[PDB]
């Protein structure tokens, strides 16, 4: 279905000596494909997926120079925001920036996004119209007026509707064998006695891609949320995801309980019973 | 690909 | 400043079986600030050369990281993850349980 390209930037000030720690990561849907880490020896944007490795030397040289320019902007902005909020030189502060585009299954632009945080709270965001900004406080209000004067929204909108979608389309083609492939969950159920009268039923989903999934329990064909535990979806580390849903039941009654699995990779929802 | 010039100064 | 406590999951990449080569994962998420100490342990001793994912974050701005190492499960060896962060009253040790 729909696809996304997102970039995440984190800049952390280092009050004792030196530039801030800067980390940039690029994702296509749930797959990381590039990274820049200021603490790494290379000082280059690096490939994190095999399908991006085929990009030429000038792609890497430009990506390296462009992401380094963002780290310098972040360095200057950490100093600027410290002034806006009247903070001391002794503290560590954080700026986070996220932006990206969504394309339809065919390849055309759906939506764009851009938002910035300071010290883990909203600072400034580009609105849904991609033409105006939302400033969370008076410090972000100063930035908004600088950006309105400088036509910052217009440059972000142009990237999001232009280069962003053009490059996401190229990436989707280059990595089609893996990016356009859905891996359905591999499911199983386990049983864990708590006492001689109660037991936990655990329903597992392993090796799925994309990360989006729904695990739900039913007792005699009705939705059960009481005595349930669902862990957050977690990376397997190989590109796939995992999740489990558990329910505490009276021993002898486990046949009343059914686990329901919904995932893009399943042509029809799946049911598991003990 | 990233923004060529990056975000605008805050 | 805002502080968000890490949520921790310790688990294997593949269904675990004794004697079979696998990967031990410690997924840390929902934390702020990003400074975090994460260690993987075998019988209470730090495993050296453990790798981790590149720092990234969720829509609510909270951070997440995956720490991992190649390992071979056994019936006798105890694996765990040790996490330290400004939000914890003391370092949190989460044991690896094959069934979670």
């Amino acid at each position: 279905g729909s696809h996304s390209m997102r970039y995440f930037y984190t800049s952390v000030s280092r009050p004792g000596r030196g530039e801030p720690r800067f980390i940039a990561v690029g994702y296509v849907d749930d797959t990381q494909f590039v990274r820049f880490d200021s603490d790494a020896a290379s000082q280059r944007m690096e490939p994190r997926a095999p399908w991006i490795e085929q990009e030429g030397p000038e792609y890497w040289d430009q990506e390296t120079r462009n992401v380094k320019a963002q780290s310098q902007t972040d360095r200057v902005d950490l100093g600027t925001l410290r002034g806006y909020y009247n903070q001391s030189e002794d503290g560590s502060h954080t700026i986070q920036i996220m932006y990206g585009c969504d394309v339809g299954p065919d390849g055309r632009f759906l939506r764009g996004y851009r938002q910035d945080a300071y010290d883990g709270k909203d600072y400034i965001a580009l609105n849904e119209d991609l033409r105006s900004w939302t400033a969370a406080d008076m410090a972000a209000q100063i930035t908004k007026r600088k950006w309105e004067a400088a036509h910052a929204a217009e440059q972000q909108r142009a990237y999001l509707e232009g280069r962003c979608v053009e490059w996401l389309r190229r990436y989707l083609e280059n990595g089609k064998e893996t990016l356009q492939r859905t891996d359905p969950p591999k499911t199983h159920m386990t049983h864990h006695p708590i006492s001689d009268h109660e037991a936990t039923l655990r329903c597992w989903a392993l090796g799925f891609y994309p990360a989006e999934i729904t695990l739900t329990w039913q007792r005699d064909g009705e939705d059960q949320t009481q005595d349930t535990e669902l862990v957050e979806t977690r990376p397997a580390g190989d590109g796939t995801f995992q999740k489990w849903a558990a329910v505490v039941v009276p021993s002898g009654e486990e046949q009343r309980y059914t686990c329901h699995v919904q995932h893009e990779g399943l042509p029809k929802p799946l049911t598991l019973r003990w | 690909r990233v923004l060529v010039n990056g975000t605008f100064l805050k | 400043m805002i502080q968000r406590t890490p949520k921790i999951q310790v688990y294997s990449r593949h269904p675990a079986e004794n004697g079979k080569s696998n990967f031990l994962n410690c997924y840390v998420s929902g934390f702020h600030p990003s400074d975090i100490e994460v260690d993987l342990l075998k019988n209470g001793e730090r495993i050296e050369k453990v790798e981790h994912s590149d720092l990234s974050f969720s829509k609510d701005w909270s951070f997440y990281l995956l720490y991992y190492t190649e390992f071979t499960p056994t019936e006798k060896d105890e694996y765990a993850c040790r996490v330290n962060h400004v939000t914890l009253s003391q370092p949190k040790i989460v044991k690896w349980d094959r069934d979670m």
